[PDB]
């Protein structure tokens, strides 16, 4: 499903300040990975990646095009293409912990600056 | 003849926007008279300063181009444009290069008319008010504002994709756009680095009159998400002096007139 920014917003309100990291400059960082799409799956060209966070097969969670994925974080790619981001946002704040964010390539050219317009401000 | 007013006394406003019934060119000929070979247009009625070359990134989307054209030629002629309908297709089926297909229509065009300005539209949008103008003006333009993909709304205020507008002088100043993004993502981000770089701000109408319309459309075969995009558009200070206007390279197959549009098939190769 295409979320808004809202409603992206509000669902990851509990990852906000985490590493250091904002909810705008996530709003902002998400826009650009997936546009908000929770089925979002784009190929990187051997591997895979999932979801709102586009989460890799290739180290973090377990597809079945590639079983033998180190699958940080123990789980199946399928149950990131879903609504209930829960399980998506804990696997993305094991890779902030591990990795850091600069695993999300949008942050620094597309999130370094005007970062007010990506308030929401529907509580 | 004196110069056409400063908006046009034609303009209608706001637009139902359909994409229902199927067209057929050779009505949308019938309906617009005054369209020559090669679907260029002059206004009999006065001197418009607005020569307007129209480029159309495109491969495989015909069924578009006909809404398009149905659409656009009425809009045009009512905005009192002396303009032109550039179709770029890219030859063979390698992955898509937007960007570089628009660098080969503002060369081609140039060719054939002193054009001075170079609207860059993708096939699959239109205006929904005729008085979002579809022309060049200090600055340069964006014009797809508000599309329906998109609630109405802007996505990002450093958006530049779908319709824009580059009046000549401003293209040469940024060494027109990038040749080296293949698949979908970045290259309007690119051209947004580049106008920012050379101190141009943008300039929009509001989100009312801009109001677009997408036709409906999932993902093209050959047009994946390019994995590259957000190294390359962090580095477009740097690419922008050597890759544009100035390294541009390509190879004509065919050039074909019609009544309503000029279609000029091209290799452009593949990214470096
Ligand atoms: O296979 C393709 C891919 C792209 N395009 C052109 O490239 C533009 C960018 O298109 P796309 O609609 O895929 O992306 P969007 O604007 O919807 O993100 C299109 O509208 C077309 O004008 C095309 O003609 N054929
Ligand atoms: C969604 C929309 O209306 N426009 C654009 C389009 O012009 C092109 O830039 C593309 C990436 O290749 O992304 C988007
Ligand atoms: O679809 C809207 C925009 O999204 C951005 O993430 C991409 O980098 C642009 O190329 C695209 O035009
Ligand atoms: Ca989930
Ligand atoms: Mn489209």
């Amino acid at each position: 499903t295409e979320l808004t920014k809202c409603k992206v917003s509000h669902a990851i309100k509990d990852i906000d300040g985490y590493q250091g990291i904002s909810l705008l400059e996530w709003a902002c960082v998400l826009f650009h990975t997936s546009g908000y799409d929770t089925q979002a799956v784009v190929n990187d060209n051997g591997s895979t990646e999932y979801g709102l966070f586009q989460i890799s097969d290739r180290f973090w969670c377990k597809s079945s095009e590639f079983p033998e994925s180190e699958n940080i974080c123990g789980i199946s790619c399928d149950k990131l293409l879903d609504d209930e981001l829960d399980d998506d946002i804990a696997c993305a704040k094991k890779i902030l912990a591990i990795k850091g964010i600069d695993y999300w390539k949008a942050y620094k050219p597309m999130c370094s600056e005007k970062l007010e317009q990506w308030r929401c401000e529907k509580p | 003849l004196t110069a056409c007013p400063e908006e046009s006394p034609l303009l209608v406003g706001p637009m139902l926007i359909e994409f229902n019934i199927p067209v057929d060119l050779k009505l949308v000929e019938q309906q617009n008279p005054k369209v020559k070979l090669g679907g260029r247009y002059t206004p009999m009625d006065c001197i418009s300063p607005h020569k307007v070359a129209i480029i159309i990134p495109f491969r495989n989307r015909q069924e578009h181009l006909k809404y398009w054209l149905y659409y656009l030629h009425p809009i045009l002629q009512r905005q009192q444009l002396d303009y032109g309908i550039y179709v770029i297709n890219q030859a063979g089926e390698s992955m898509f290069n937007r960007a570089k297909l628009l660098n080969v229509g503002f060369k081609e065009a140039l060719k054939d008319y002193d054009y001075n300005c170079f609207v860059f539209s993708d096939v699959d949008l239109i205006p929904m008010n005729d008085h979002n103008t579809y022309r060049c003006f200090s600055q340069p333009r964006h014009i797809s504002v508000a599309m329906d993909k998109f609630g109405f709304s802007l996505p990002y205020v450093q958006y530049f994709g779908g319709v824009s507008a580059l009046s000549k002088q401003q293209f040469l100043s940024i060494n027109g756009f990038p040749n080296n993004y293949c698949g979908w993502g970045g290259e309007d981000d690119d051209i947004y680095n580049r106008l920012a770089f050379r101190g141009m701000s943008v300039s929009r109408p509001n989100a009312v009159i801009g109001k677009t319309r997408m036709i409906r459309h999932s993902r093209d075969k050959k047009n994946e998400p390019n994995p590259q995009r957000f190294d390359r558009i962090a580095h477009t200070k740097e690419t922008m002096l050597s890759d544009g206007l100035n390294s541009l390279t390509y190879m004509v197959l065919e050039v074909q007139r019609y009544p309503l549009y000029t279609k000029i098939t091209v290799d452009i190769g593949t990214c470096s």
